[PDB]
């Protein structure tokens, strides 16, 4: 044999040893979806809850715009729907993670917004638009709205969808936890712990608590080391919760009063124009069951030996080759270190 | 049976500017739309005789 070490006769051959094998690789599979299961469960509900909650506020946003629009200024519709739409469009798809440009996103939507200002309200009576696309900017006809907007709606998007993103990395972290594959000889030692004992002829006998001690942290070497980086992940997402629905809300205020700001010089702005041309309930909640997981790396071996059929009195046990009556005593891993240390120091620097 | 004469055409909307769907069929004395799986309520439709 090359598994079960032979004290004497055996009942198993070399198929039976791969198929003991091939079966403690599925127990140690299931043992580990078992332990990671709730937290993999909670992660993925709650992004799929932050996800449609800011989906909500954003449509809240977009059509609150659009009431203010059709209810203070009529003249302006529909092209106030469409500009609108669009920048809430920008809006939805930078927070889904697209690489969009606020300042471009403002830039449009205020040189969207002048040129009908100009034709509906200011002079009531479209190719010489572009001109009055460039008026907005060179005149600076918006004051300073254009750049507060711009700072206000960038710092909750970025920090909005840092959030979303740390929370798909830490689904992908706990998914990949219960995939791991392991070395040839940890597979050996895993099936000399949990069958090679009926090989012998033994019914009954289970494992040595400290056998299962020795054989898990020689298998969970590198992943206990996931320890550090998980609880840095953890205390940072802490920091970052303690907004960009605020933002988004007063959005229309800030735009009628731009647009007021504008109006109060259009005497002189068309004759030169003329010339010229629950959510933070849900976020605290969310952290507060996540401090309960910062020892998941920690406790996984200690889990893996309390799951599984073992002697914890160490009298009466198997320690691997025979029945005893006293028990005498990594790529896939830094892949997963490397993406916890980015994602820290984006949480780090972000608050 | 009745035989369409002017089919509905794939409409894309540009600028919120809501674009209505045509259909003409003979013969017909009932035409209904069907959009996505669901009847379209009466007072949405506009007919011709
Ligand atoms: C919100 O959207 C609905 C969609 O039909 C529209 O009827 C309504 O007027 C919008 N809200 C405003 C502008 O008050
Ligand atoms: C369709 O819309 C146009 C204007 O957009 C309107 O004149 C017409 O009455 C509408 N018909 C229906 C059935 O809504």
């Amino acid at each position: 044999l090359q598994v079960c070490l032979p004290k004497g006769p055996t009942c198993c051959s070399r198929k039976m040893e791969e198929k003991y094998q091939l079966t403690a690789r599925l127990n140690m599979e299931q043992l580990l979806q078992s332990a990671s299961m709730e937290l993999k469960f909670l992660i993925i509900q709650n992004a799929a809850v932050f996800q449609e909650a800011f989906e909500i506020v954003v449509r809240h946003a977009k059509n609150y715009t659009n009431a203010m629009f059709k209810n203070n200024y009529p003249s302006l519709t529909p092209q106030a729907f469409e500009f609108v739409g669009e920048f809430f469009t920008d809006v939805s798809l930078y927070i889904l993670g697209s690489d969009i440009n606020v300042d471009d996103m403002v830039n449009e939507l205020f040189d969207s917004l002048f040129p009908v200002i100009y034709t509906q309200l200011m002079n009531p009576g479209l190719d010489i638009n572009e001109c009055l696309r460039g008026a907005r900017r060179d005149l600076k006809v918006f004051g300073n709205f254009p750049k507060l907007i711009m700072t206000q709606v960038s710092k909750s998007l970025q920090v909005t969808r840092i959030f979303l993103q740390a929370l798909n990395l830490g689904i992908e972290v706990i998914n990949t936890t219960d995939h791991l594959k392991f070395s040839k000889d940890c597979g050996r030692m895993l099936t000399r712990m949990w069958y090679c004992s009926y090989c012998q002829g033994l019914m009954m006998v289970k494992p040595c608590g400290g056998y299962c001690n020795v054989v898990m942290q020689g298998c969970m070497a590198g992943v206990v080391e996931i320890d550090k980086y998980w609880r840095e992940y953890i205390l940072s997402l802490e920091e970052l919760v303690n907004d960009m629905e605020n933002v988004l809300l007063g959005l229309f205020s800030t735009i009628h009063d731009s647009i007021q700001y504008v109006q109060k010089n259009a005497g002189k702005l068309t004759t030169t124009i003329g010339k010229l041309c629950t959510l933070s309930s849900r976020r605290r909640e969310l952290i507060q069951k996540l401090k309960s997981f910062i020892s998941f790396y920690s406790a996984l071996p200690g889990y893996i030996c309390s799951h599984s059929p073992v002697a914890e009195n160490d009298t009466l046990c198997w320690n691997g080759q025979e029945l005893v009556e006293r028990y005498s005593q990594e790529p896939v891993v830094s892949q997963i270190i490397d993406k916890l240390k980015h994602i820290n120091q984006l949480l780090r620097t972000m608050s | 049976l009745p035989h369409f004469i002017e089919e509905p055409e794939d409409a894309y909307i540009i600028k919120s500017n809501p674009i209505a769907l045509r259909c003409k069929a003979r013969p017909a004395m009932q035409i209904f739309f069907k959009c996505n799986g669901e009847w379209v309520h009466q007072n949405e439709h506009v007919s011709e005789e």
